[PDB]
């Protein structure tokens, strides 16, 4: 059912970079 | 004769090698396993707390004070 | 243009257009890069803007 | 708690120069002769009582070493030695491996000296289109 | 000190410009090795102290190439310099016209 | 004898048979300084009080100014009479092109422009009175720099002058003490009594003009001060044995301030002024000289020891005793906030009469009284350095409690490094909270008052206790030791308000942890720098190239900007960031929270609202209401007399802004520049032979200091002004 | 008893720039960075930051409260441990992508034999990759707990901490 | 890993090239100056932009500078 696009931002900000500067943590330890 | 010490601090700690310890345990971790809950743990909050309501918000409905959408002006 | 070469180091030819300034060299160098000429360039140009 | 080390080179402990994490990716060490206690200046800061050893002293910046040759330079002495030293032993020293000065020139010293430029020529330099082999380097 | 209303925002992005240009000036005027011989005195520190010992770091932190040290005073600076005027130019203008 | 240039110095190669222009920043970038002169002490000692001469000749070819361009055209009398409405004017202008509006037309009869600094409120404070008079006092000074300015002809030249007896430092730091402060303290108390008191107690009303009672009265005779606060003045003075009691009448530790214009009493500053007085006369007897009274000159330091501290601080310096550089920190940082202890106490608590009302100077002098004090420890220990890079010799420390510190850096500096984060980084980071939360931070729960609050609260603190301190505890003395702080028990005069109970809170534990920063992440600057500076941690040796030396390599990717030279070379431009600083923190407190105006209900009026409070907690609320709400004064402000300070920062901005150029700029690019131009010339044979070269690094962190550095100051004086005076 | 290692710094060769003084090695009870994982040597993961984790949760109760958001308020004095499990869980992580200044993939470990093990040579590097991670399997699920316990039991306080 | 080329002729010293910190310093004997020699690195792996190396050194168009460009935990100074 209903209520959200949130779905998106917790995610482009929050999570998502989470893990940006998680996998490329790296670029050296890539 | 020993002036001691500590040097050697105080008892090997407790009899506490097991339940926690293992038990329960995310665990094992790393390089496989560790995005195991890492991946809720940031799919979790998130994920459920882009929504519940309705509702809980800060607060505010049916736009009046001299109405509005308007004047006045239909519906 | 001159950042061709120069003739204080008649050979940043070699050197490059991006080489980090120059350190007491003969005291009579610095920020040298004719990138770092870009540099400069682009602050006069955001006034002139 | 205490010893084997045998200084000279000494003022005790701060900080200021040799720590910790480079025991391992090189260390360095430095040799001589001590007139006297002879108290100079040495890095971290103390004036160190030179003595009658030694001179073996732990630090890390082979930097600090002709340095501190010199350094052996205003209260008249002489003689500095360095060497290297670190995980297992081994070089890495300009006196003596032979003490051969920078200054001075004697032996057989090699090659590796300068440009078929003659610098003048100095221009756009496109000898270069993606060389392979073809130089990398000169 | 009362609201915020629909102009609220350049009255944070300007003075954004208004930080985010300002600090594209450390990296500028502050120049190159002051910054990693600071950064050695407790690039150092932090590694003596306990509890936080067991913690060696997998490359090794020094001060920036002199230019950097004078791109991102490029890249902090224009950022705050497109900004502001950027938002201003409109703030104004929504307000009077 | 001698002398004179032509080429050549000091800086051994400056004469080169030259081949560029800039030596000519060279030479004004070393001849004072020295070493690169000698500490050869038997001819550098014989400069210091060479001096240290001139500048007082200079002192004095100033005040001599100060009084003749008073009383060549006074407000000072047109006004004097009137305190209250009708104030300063020190000069007025000649009518070329329009100069005059500068001279502006108000201060009672008087065209000119108006003035911001006591000295009406200086020389209302002994009496004086009459221009033809401190006129009488502008020629006292003048040739009076003359001879003292004849000091430079007295010895050195017909006199190469003594080190022998310069070193030693007993005699001296005895009779500075005793000799001359103690020509002085008392001897301006018997001036402060017979001249300054009554002449004053009478003005307190009555006496308006004319008939002034020419100091010239009261010696031989007494009877009027005497008819005045009595003493029985027969030929015989109680208190040769103990009826001080009597003599007294007129001088207990009365405290508070003349309500009949605030001030505050020289019925309180006879005893203030032969007690911190006296001591200073005896006092100024404690060490050897000739005569078998005395202590050790450093025999009393190497007295005492402690464990680790070890030695103690011991067998201190053999050129603290010599000369200058060594010693040269300390007579700064200590006259340093000697001038930063004089301020945040002379607007504090007010001396001459006619001040806490006023503004233009219970602000104005507040500050440049903070700027020097400032601009002077925030660049005294740059003296720390040199000194080992420098006037420092062999040996005579290991040991000493000095190299205890040399050894222990990296690890004191650095646990500072970190408070400087804390310690602002978050404690500033901190406004920025309160405005992501007024912007976007609904007053819903954010940092302000009625806010992050808090309640009662901020205390008082104490202060308040201030108020109890005097009707008990140190009995007495008048009125809560002052106003400032304490209770509600509250004055002021003059309609407008004086200084009252100006309560702090969160706007205050606020703020403040920022000087409170600042002057961590200030020093240490510094520290870092005065610590490593010759032996630093990162080119170990230094000693090897100089003062000032630039950087050094490009090499070890990226050594610059390590000279303690130019560690002083942003030294400073933060302290222009904190003094620069501080004064503003003040001049909105002093107002909108502390001066007034009267009407009447129970109701005091700010020039500003008790705004502040919750609209400068938020960073911003110093722009939306510290500027745009200010400024207004000098925005408009043309056509005038405020027709200078929008004047001023113009070219002010510009001369803030024309450091960058200089000082973002590249040094190398420039000189690759100076010829191309030089074509011109030369092809068309002009061009010089003093290789016309482009400006040294060093020299150019010699201006983008100096100009920034001067830039935003006048800026905030051509600002900060105007705001008062009219809104003042 | 007979005064003690005073100047002459650090333990061996005067030279050795880490530093000894009180708040390095002590009577007072320097005692204390080496029971909690600090010194020692020691041994074993999780019974020693499971000890953290445990710890280390509840440690947080403060900033999550009048800090923040909604000081005291609605849904609400859930305060003690709110996220705060939430806002772990990344601490929960980093150092869970730390593994790269610690690798083997197993744990022995544990005695030690005679011989001796922790052999004359720690101060460095003993620990492993499936040799310290497994001291993150304690922490997060110390974290938790360490968190929740603070939850669940007390909320209008007690005497807790007087001193201790 | 030291940069880019740098140039004949001084040597002796007595009053030029006399003062890299990190060594980088033989002096061949070879044959064409007023008596004999050539030099710029029987070494370069020390050095370290140590760049004082023409200050003392003269002999005409760019002469030292640095290109560490990998830029050496060698040399880019920072042991620890
Ligand atoms: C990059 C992303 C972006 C996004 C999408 C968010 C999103 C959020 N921030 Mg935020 N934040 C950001 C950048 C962002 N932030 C930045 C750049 C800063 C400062 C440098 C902050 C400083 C900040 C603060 C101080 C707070 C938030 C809070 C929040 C939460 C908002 C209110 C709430 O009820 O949270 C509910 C969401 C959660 C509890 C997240 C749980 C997810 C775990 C399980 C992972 C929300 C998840 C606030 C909050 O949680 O209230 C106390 C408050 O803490 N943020
Ligand atoms: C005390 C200092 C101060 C400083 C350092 C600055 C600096 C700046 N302001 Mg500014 N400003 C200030 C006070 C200041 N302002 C005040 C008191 C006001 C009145 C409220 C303004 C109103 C203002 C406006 C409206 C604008 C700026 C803009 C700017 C930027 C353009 C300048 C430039 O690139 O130079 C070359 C010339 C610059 C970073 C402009 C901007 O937003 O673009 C970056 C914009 O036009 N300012
Ligand atoms: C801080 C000092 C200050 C100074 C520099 C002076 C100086 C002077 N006072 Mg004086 N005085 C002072 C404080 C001072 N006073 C104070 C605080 C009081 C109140 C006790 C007085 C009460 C006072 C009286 C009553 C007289 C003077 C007189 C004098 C003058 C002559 C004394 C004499 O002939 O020696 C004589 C030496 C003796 C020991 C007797 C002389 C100018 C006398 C005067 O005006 O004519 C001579 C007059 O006797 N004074
Ligand atoms: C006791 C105080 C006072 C006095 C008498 C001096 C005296 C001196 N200072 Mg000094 N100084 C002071 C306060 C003082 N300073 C303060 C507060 C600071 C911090 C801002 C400095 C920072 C300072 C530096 C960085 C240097 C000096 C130097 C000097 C020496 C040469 C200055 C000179 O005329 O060169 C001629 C230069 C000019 C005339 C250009 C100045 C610009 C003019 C136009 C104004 C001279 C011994 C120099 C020195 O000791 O040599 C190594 C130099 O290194 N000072
Ligand atoms: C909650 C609130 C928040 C959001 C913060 C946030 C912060 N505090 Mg902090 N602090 C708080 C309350 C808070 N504190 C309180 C109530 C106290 C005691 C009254 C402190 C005593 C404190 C200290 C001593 C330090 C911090 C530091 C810090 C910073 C941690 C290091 C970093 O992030 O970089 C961070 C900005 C640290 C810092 O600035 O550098 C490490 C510093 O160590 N805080
Ligand atoms: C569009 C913009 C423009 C620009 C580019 C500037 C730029 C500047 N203004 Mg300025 N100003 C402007 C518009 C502008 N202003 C307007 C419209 C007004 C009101 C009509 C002012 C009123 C003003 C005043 C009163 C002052 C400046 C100062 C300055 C300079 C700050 C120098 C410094 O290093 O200390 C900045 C360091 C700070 C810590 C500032 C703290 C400010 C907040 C956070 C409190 C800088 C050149 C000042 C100066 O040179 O000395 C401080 C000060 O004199 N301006
Ligand atoms: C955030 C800030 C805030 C809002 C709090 C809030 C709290 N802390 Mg706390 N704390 C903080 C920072 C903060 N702390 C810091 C920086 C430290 C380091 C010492 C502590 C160390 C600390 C301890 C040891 C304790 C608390 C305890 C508490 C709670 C006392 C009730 C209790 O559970 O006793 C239990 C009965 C309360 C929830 C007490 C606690 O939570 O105990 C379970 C416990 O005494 N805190
Ligand atoms: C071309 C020409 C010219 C022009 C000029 C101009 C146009 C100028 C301007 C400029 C600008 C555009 C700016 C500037 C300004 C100035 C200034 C700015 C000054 C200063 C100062 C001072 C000396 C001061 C001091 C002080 C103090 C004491 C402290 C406080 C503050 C103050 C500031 C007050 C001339 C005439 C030369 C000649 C001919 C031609
Ligand atoms: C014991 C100890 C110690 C201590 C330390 C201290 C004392 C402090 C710190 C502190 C800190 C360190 C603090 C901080 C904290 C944090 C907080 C209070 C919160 C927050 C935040 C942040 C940072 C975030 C944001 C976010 C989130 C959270 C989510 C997601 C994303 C976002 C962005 C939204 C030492 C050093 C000795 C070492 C170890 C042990
Ligand atoms: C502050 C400063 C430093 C020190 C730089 C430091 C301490 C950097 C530390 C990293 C900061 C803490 C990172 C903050 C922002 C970055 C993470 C943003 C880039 C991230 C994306 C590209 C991923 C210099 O080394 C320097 C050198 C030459 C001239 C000026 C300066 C200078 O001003
Ligand atoms: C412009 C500039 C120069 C060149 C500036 C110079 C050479 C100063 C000019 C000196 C004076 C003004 C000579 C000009 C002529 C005057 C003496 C008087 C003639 C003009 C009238 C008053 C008659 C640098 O050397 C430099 C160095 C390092 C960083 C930035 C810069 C920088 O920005
Ligand atoms: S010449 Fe300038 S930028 Fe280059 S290394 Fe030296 S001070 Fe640094
Ligand atoms: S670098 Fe110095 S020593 Fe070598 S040839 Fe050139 S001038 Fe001579
Ligand atoms: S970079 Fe220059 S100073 Fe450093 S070793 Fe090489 S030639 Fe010598």
């Amino acid at each position: 059912m209903i209520n959200l696009p949130s779905l998106f931002v917790p995610l482009v900000g929050l999570l998502f970079p989470a893990v940006a500067m998680a996998s490329l943590f790296l670029h050296v330890e890539k | 004769w020993d002036v001691y010490g500590s040097d050697a601090p105080s008892p090997y700690n407790s009899l506490q090698s097991k339940f926690f310890e293992t038990f329960a345990a995310p665990f094992t971790k790393r390089g496989l396993l560790l995005k195991f809950l890492i991946l809720g743990g940031g799919s979790l909050l998130t994920y459920v707390s882009a929504n519940a309501p309705q509702d809980v918000l800060p607060i505010t409905r049916g736009p009046q004070q001299p109405p509005k959408l308007g004047p006045r002006g239909k519906i | 243009l001159d950042a061709r070469g120069s003739k204080l180091m008649p050979d940043k030819k070699d050197f490059g257009y991006s080489f980090p300034c120059d350190g007491p060299g003969r005291g009579g160098t610095c920020d040298i890069s004719a990138w770092d000429d870009f540099y400069l360039a682009v602050f006069w140009m955001l006034n002139t803007i | 708690e205490l010893d084997p080390n045998t200084p000279s080179p000494i003022f005790a402990g701060s900080t200021g120069g040799l720590l910790r994490k480079a025991q391992v990716e090189e260390f360095y060490v430095i040799t001589w002769e001590s007139p006297k206690e002879q108290i100079f200046e040495m890095p971290t800061g103390g004036a160190a009582i030179m003595r009658e050893g030694p001179n073996l002293l732990k630090l890390a910046r082979k930097e600090q070493c002709l340095a501190l040759g010199t350094r052996l330079r205003s209260k008249y002495k002489i003689k500095y030695q360095f060497y290297r030293v670190f995980p297992s032993g081994e070089v890495q020293y300009l006196h003596p491996k032979d003490g051969v000065y920078p200054e001075k020139v004697n032996p057989g010293r090699q090659g590796v000296g300068l440009n078929m430029r003659s610098i003048g020529k100095n221009v756009s330099p496109i000898e270069v289109k993606f060389t392979g082999k073809q130089p990398y380097d000169l | 000190p009362l609201v915020c209303n629909s102009l609220s925002v350049w009255a944070w992005m300007f003075l954004f410009g208004h930080l985010v240009w300002a600090t594209g000036f450390m990296f500028l005027i502050s120049w190159r090795g002051y910054w990693q011989e600071l950064i050695e005195t407790l690039a150092w520190a932090h590694e003596r102290t306990p509890l936080a010992n067991l913690i060696r770091w997998r490359d090794k932190p020094v001060a920036l190439s002199i230019v950097q040290a004078r791109l991102v005073g490029l890249v902090h600076f224009s950022v705050g310099y497109i900004f502001t005027y950027a938002a201003f130019l409109i703030a104004s203008t929504s307000g009077k016209f | 004898f001698e002398q004179w240039a032509k080429p050549g110095h000091f800086s051994r190669t400056i004469a080169k048979g030259p081949d560029t222009t800039t030596w000519i920043w060279n030479l004004h970038a070393d001849a004072h300084d020295f070493d690169s002169h000698t500490s050869d002490l038997e001819e550098i000692s014989r400069k210091v009080f060479s001096a240290h001469f001139g500048q007082l000749s200079i002192i004095f070819l100033w005040l001599s100014g100060m009084y003749f361009h008073g009383a060549r055209f006074s407000n000072y009398e047109a006004w004097l009479n009137d305190p209250t409405h009708i104030g300063p004017s020190a000069q007025v202008v000649w009518p070329i092109v329009g100069q005059e509006i500068l001279n502006g037309d108000v201060g009672g009869g008087f065209r000119g422009i108006q003035i911001t600094s006591g000295f009406f409120q200086i020389w209302r404070a002994s009496g004086i009175t009459s221009e033809l008079q401190l006129y009488c006092t502008a020629i006292g000074a003048l040739v009076f720099a003359g001879l003292m300015l004849f000091a430079g002809w007295f010895h050195y030249h017909k006199a190469a002058p003594k080190l022998a007896w310069f070193q030693d430092v007993e005699s001296m730091l005895n009779h500075h003490l005793a000799g001359l402060l103690g020509l002085g303290s008392l001897s301006w108390a018997g001036h402060q009594v017979h001249v300054s008191l009554p002449i004053n107690q009478f003005l307190n009303a009555g006496v308006d003009p004319k008939e002034i009672p020419l100091p010239h009265e009261f010696i031989l005779n007494r009877d009027l001060l005497a008819q005045l606060y009595p003493s029985f003045a027969e030929g015989a003075t109680p208190f040769f044995t103990l009826n001080w009691s009597k003599y007294a009448d007129f001088l207990t530790f009365r405290g508070g301030l003349d309500p009949l214009t605030g001030g505050l009493w020289l019925t309180d500053i006879a005893h203030h002024h032969l007690a911190i007085a006296i001591l200073f006369l005896i006092a100024g007897h404690m060490y050897r000289t000739n005569w078998g009274i005395g202590h050790g000159i450093k025999d009393i330091l190497e007295a005492h020891k402690g464990p680790f501290t070890g030695q103690g601080h011991k067998g201190l310096y053999e050129i603290l005793t010599t000369s200058w550089h060594a010693q040269l920190s300390i007579n700064l940082a200590m006259l340093g906030s000697l001038t930063i202890v004089v301020a945040q106490h002379m607007y504090s608590m007010p001396p001459y009469p006619y001040l806490a009302t006023d503004y233009a100077t219970q602000l104005s002098l507040f500050t440049h009284h903070m700027w020097i004090g400032g601009f002077l420890i925030v660049g005294a220990a740059a003296h720390a350095a040199i000194f080992m890079v420098r006037d420092y010799d062999p040996t005579t420390r290991y040991n000493d409690l000095l190299d205890r510190v040399l050894r222990h850096r990296d690890a004191i500096i650095s646990h500072l490094n970190w408070v400087c984060i804390f310690l602002g980084f978050h404690s500033f980071g901190l406004y920025i909270h309160n405005d992501t939360m007024s912007a976007l931070g609904r007053p819903q729960d954010m940092f302000s008052d009625t806010a992050i609050q808090l309640q009662p609260v901020f205390a008082q603190w104490i202060q308040n206790t201030h108020a109890l301190a005097p009707g008990t505890t140190a009995p007495g003395a008048t009125a809560s030791t002052s106003l400032t702080w304490g209770g509600g028990d509250l004055v002021a005069v003059g309609n407008k308000v004086a200084l009252l109970p100006i309560p702090l809170g969160t706007a205050d534990f606020l703020v403040h942890h920022i000087h409170a920063f600042t002057i961590h992440v200030t020093v240490l600057i510094l520290l870092k720098g005065v610590l490593f500076a010759r032996s630093s941690r990162l080119i170990p040796d230094k000693a090897n190239l100089g003062f000032r030396f630039p950087c050094d390599g490009p090499g070890r990717g990226g050594t610059c900007q390590v000279s303690a030279w130019d560690h002083v070379f942003l030294g400073l431009f933060w302290m222009y960031n904190s003094i620069s600083v501080v004064i503003f923190h003040f001049s909105w407190k002093m107002q909108s929270d502390v001066w007034g105006t009267i009407n009447d209900q129970g109701v005091v009026t700010h020039i500003t609202a008790g705004n502040f409070a919750q609209s400068s907690i938020t960073i911003n609320g110093w722009l939306r209401d510290f500027l745009w709400a200010q400024a207004s004064q000098v925005i408009q402000s043309y056509g005038s007399s405020l027709s200078a300070y929008g004047l001023f920062f113009l070219g002010a901005h510009f001369v803030w802004a024309f450091s960058l150029m200089f000082l973002f700029s590249g040094r190398g690019y420039w000189q690759e520049l100076i010829e191309s131009i030089v074509w011109a010339h030369n092809k068309l044979k002009v061009a010089p032979a003093t290789q016309p070269r482009a400006l040294s690094i060093v020299q150019g962190r010699a201006v983008g200091v100096t100009h920034y550095l001067l830039g935003g100051i006048a800026t905030t004086w051509a600002f900060f002004l105007a705001r008062i005076i009219a809104v003042g | 008893k007979p005064t003690y290692q005073v100047i002459q710094p650090l333990n061996g060769d005067p030279f050795i720039g880490g530093l000894e003084t009180p708040v390095t090695s002590s009577p007072l009870i320097a005692w204390y960075l080496s029971n909690l994982p600090a010194y020692r040597t020691a041994v074993n993961p999780l019974l020693r930051g499971v000890e953290v984790g445990l710890a280390h949760g509840f440690l947080l109760v403060g900033p999550f409260v009048k800090a923040g958001p909604l000081r005291n308020t609605e849904y609400a004095g859930a305060a003690g441990s709110l996220a705060a499990a939430g806002l772990v869980v990344i601490l929960s992580m980093c150092l869970t992508m730390y593994g790269i200044a610690s690798f083997k993939e197993g744990e022995p470990s544990i005695a030690p034999a005679l011989t001796l093990t922790g052999r004359k040579k720690q101060p460095d590097q003993l620990q492993s990759a499936d040799g310290w991670a497994k001291f993150t399997g304690g922490f997060f699920f110390g974290g938790v707990s360490g968190v929740t316990w603070a939850c669940f039991l007390m909320y209008v306080l007690d005497l807790p901490y007087y001193f201790k | 890993s030291h940069s880019v080329k740098i140039y004949d002729t001084c040597i002796g010293c007595t009053q030029c090239v006399r003062a890299c910190p990190t060594d980088v310093l033989e002096m061949i004997p070879w044959g064409g100056c007023k008596a004999k020699q050539i030099a710029s690195a029987p070494r370069t792996e020390d050095c370290v932009g140590c760049k004082r190396c023409e200050s003392a050194c003269p002999t005409d168009f760019l002469s030292v500078r640095v290109y560490l460009w990998h830029e050496t935990t060698r040399s880019m100074g920072l042991a620890y």
